[PDB]
């Protein structure tokens, strides 16, 4: 088949290579049980205003994120540095929770890179933001048939603003050389303006409700991911290995290299995972390429 | 190099028994039959000559 | 001659470590993070360096 | 005044990932080799933070017994308290307003003024029990405030020894402040000690890693056109 002949001379030829293949799989992970409170996250009522944004850091549990594939309150639902369906299983050290509310027409500009109002002066997302963002109308509760002006935003001022940034002071806008000193004259500006929201405005002017969630992956132990199971190890042959998100093949054997309590795995040459701590018994396992090889055959 | 994915190495043919083994068989003609031995068969003769 | 195989060589395994653009240089977060259909994407152009 | 050499000192562990027997090329904030440090005693001066702050104190300096880190002292602003204590260390970050010149026949704390809209209260086990040298390093990165220092003993008491040290990361927490200020704190009885102060500049260093995984050596890439070579 290789050579494309019937007839083969005397000699010998390569022909392919053969490696060996896993046996069993194995999943580890840390056996904690406690749920994290997502439920004042999405149906908690006092949120707060689009340069007052609220902050929340959530950690120490394990989540369940079916509840947002399923639901279908949420009107959009657009991640990004992940695909949606695969959270459930890769884990993660901490997540970011950020809650603020934005007229509907402004939703394309919450973006990564995105230019714009809220974007370059409320609230801007990082070019390389590896998180997702979720948004539903909420015109229902926001408004009053008077009108509710409790919410509010800035608009004036001089340069962007950071990715993670958050700014309250409503200091009197110099747009020219006047000192007007805390009066709004021709020449100066009150930095905020309030959405008229009302029930007979339009879809586009009714309010909606924003929630962002970040993730981010450092080489610190996870601390928050699904309820995957974990089973028991195998040492000493080809098994397929997954450690909090790290996936491979190859095989467990026992080490003499000592680590630090702070470190987890190693890197030693060519940025290559040769070691791995175990998160249960705290011993350091060393991972071995499965076994392969050429294939030759020597025929007269 | 080391062990690692991707690369293997290939041993030689001849090992380096068989080189030194060549270099002693050619020293000994050399030495004892002079350049004889490389037209044809080996013709034995005393050094000084 | 010895040291000029093994520094190409050496250069040669170093080399899978870079990013090319993608990212992620590791192929496992790259197939384990995403949905493939906008992940090959991502795949080539770590075929196109390597 | 008083500007000392540093003589080569002031690495960490950059990366918390075990590597062994292998040199490795590192690009992250550090002090400067063989830059000034700042010298003090019977006084303590506030001082700028300016991205980062090499820290340390001779043996039997038994004085120094904390930090403190702000922007003001108003309470205006979020800002950040260490004490160490006889059982433990005080960790606590909400808006203090905070004495002036406060200490730590035995005498006891006389430090806060006000507090309002705390955040965080662990209380964590304390880092300390020809005496003992001690070495900090304090950074913040993306609202992160990394920890480190290594405790040793050497022999003379009015100077920076030679040799080479490098530091682990003990602790850290996500803060989030915005920190321009610090001060250190005493303790009296009812009394100088020395401590150094050091800024880091980022700049491309190379590390050596023996066959335990620990640096061993270290070398600067911008100092001397023969480490350039290096
Ligand atoms: C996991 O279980 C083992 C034994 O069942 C226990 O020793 C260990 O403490 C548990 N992990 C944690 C984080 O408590
Ligand atoms: C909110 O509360 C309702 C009422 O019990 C419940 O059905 C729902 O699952 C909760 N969570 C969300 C996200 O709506
Ligand atoms: C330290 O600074 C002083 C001036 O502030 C300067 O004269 C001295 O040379 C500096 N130290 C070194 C080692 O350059
Ligand atoms: C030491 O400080 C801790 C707070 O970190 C406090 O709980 C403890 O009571 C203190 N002990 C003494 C003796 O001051
Ligand atoms: C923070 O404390 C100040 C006084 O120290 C108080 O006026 C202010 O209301 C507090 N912040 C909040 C959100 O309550
Ligand atoms: C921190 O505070 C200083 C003044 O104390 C201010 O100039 C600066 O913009 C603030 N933010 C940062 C990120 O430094
Ligand atoms: C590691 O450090 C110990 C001292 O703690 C030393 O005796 C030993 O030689 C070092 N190397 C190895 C391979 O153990």
């Amino acid at each position: 088949c290789t050579l494309k002949s019937f007839t083969v001379e005397k000699g010998i030829y390569q022909t392919s290579n053969f490696r060996v293949q896993p046996t069993e799989s194995i999943v580890r992970f840390p056996n904690i049980t406690n749920l994290c409170p997502f439920g004042e996250v999405f149906n908690a009522t006092r949120f707060a205003s689009v340069y007052a944004w609220n902050r929340k850091r959530i950690s120490n549990c394990v989540a369940d994120y079916s509840v947002l594939y399923n639901s279908a309150s949420f009107s959009t639902f657009k991640c990004y540095g992940v695909s949606p369906t695969k959270l459930n299983d890769l884990c993660f050290t901490n997540v970011y929770a950020d809650s603020f509310v934005i007229r509907g027409d402004e939703v394309r500009q919450i973006a990564p890179g995105q230019t714009g109002k809220i974007a370059d002066y409320n609230y801007k997302l990082p070019d390389d933001f590896t998180g997702c963002v979720i948004a539903w109308n909420s015109n229902n509760l926001d408004s009053k048939v008077g009108g509710n002006y409790n919410y509010l935003y800035r608009l004036f001022r001089k340069s962007n603003l950071k990715p993670f940034e958050r700014d309250i002071s409503t200091e009197i806008y110099q747009a020219g050389s006047t000192p007007c000193n805390g009066v709004e004259g021709f020449n100066c500006y009150f930095p905020l303006q309030s959405y008229g929201f009302q029930p007979t405005n339009g879809v586009g002017y009714q309010p909606y409700r924003v929630v962002v969630l970040s993730f981010e992956l450092l080489h610190a132990p996870a601390t928050v991911c699904g309820p995957k199971k974990s089973t028991n190890l195998v040492k000493n042959k080809c098994v397929n290995f997954n450690f909090n998100g790290l996936t491979g093949t190859g095989v467990l054997t026992e080490s003499n290299k000592k680590f630090l309590p702070f470190q987890q795995f190693g890197r030693d040459i060519a940025d290559t995972t040769d070691a791995v701590r175990d998160p249960q018994t705290l011993e350091i396992l060393d991972i071995t390429p499965c076994s392969f090889g050429g294939v030759s055959v020597i025929t007269p | 190099a080391q062990k690692f994915n991707g690369l293997t190495v290939l041993p030689p043919l001849l090992t380096d028994e068989m080189i030194a083994q060549y270099t002693s068989a050619l020293l000994a003609g050399t030495i004892t039959s002079g350049w004889t031995f490389g037209a044809g068969a080996a013709l034995q003769i005393p050094f000084a000559m | 001659v010895v040291n000029q195989n093994a520094q190409a060589l050496n250069t040669l395994v170093k080399q899978l470590s870079s990013n090319f653009g993608a990212i992620s240089s590791v192929l496992n977060d790259i197939l384990s993070r995403l949905d493939p259909p906008e992940a090959e994407v991502q795949i080539d152009r770590l075929i196109t360096g390597r | 005044p008083a500007y000392t050499n540093s003589f080569t000192r002031g690495v960490y562990y950059p990366d918390k990932v075990f590597r062994s027997s292998v040199l490795h090329s590192t690009q992250d904030l550090f002090l400067p080799f063989f830059s000034n440090v700042t010298w003090f005693h019977f006084d303590n001066p506030v001082l700028p933070f300016n991205d980062g702050v090499y820290f340390a104190s001779t043996e039997k300096s038994n004085i120094i017994r904390g930090w403190i880190f702000g922007t003001t002292l108003d309470s205006k602003t979020q800002s950040l308290l260490i004490v160490n204590n006889a059982t433990n260390v005080v960790i606590k970050v909400c808006e203090f307003q905070f004495c002036n010149d406060p200490f730590l026949m035995e005498s006891e704390f006389r430090v806060y003024s006000s507090a309002n809209n705390c955040t965080f209260e662990y209380v964590s086990q304390p880092f300390l029990m020809f005496k003992n040298l001690r070495e900090f390093v304090f950074k913040n990165i993306d609202g992160y405030f990394k920890i480190y220092s290594k405790h040793t003993p050497i022999n003379l008491v009015r100077d920076l020894p030679q040799g080479f040290s490098a530091l682990e990361p003990l602790v850290d927490l996500p803060i989030g402040i915005n920190i321009t200020r610090f001060q250190t704190l005493l303790a009296l009885h009812r009394g100088a000690a020395a401590y150094y102060v050091g800024y880091l500049q980022p700049r491309t260093f190379l590390l050596k890693y023996n066959e335990n995984g620990t640096i061993t050596d270290a070398v600067d890439c911008a100092l001397d056109p023969l480490s350039e070579t290096k």
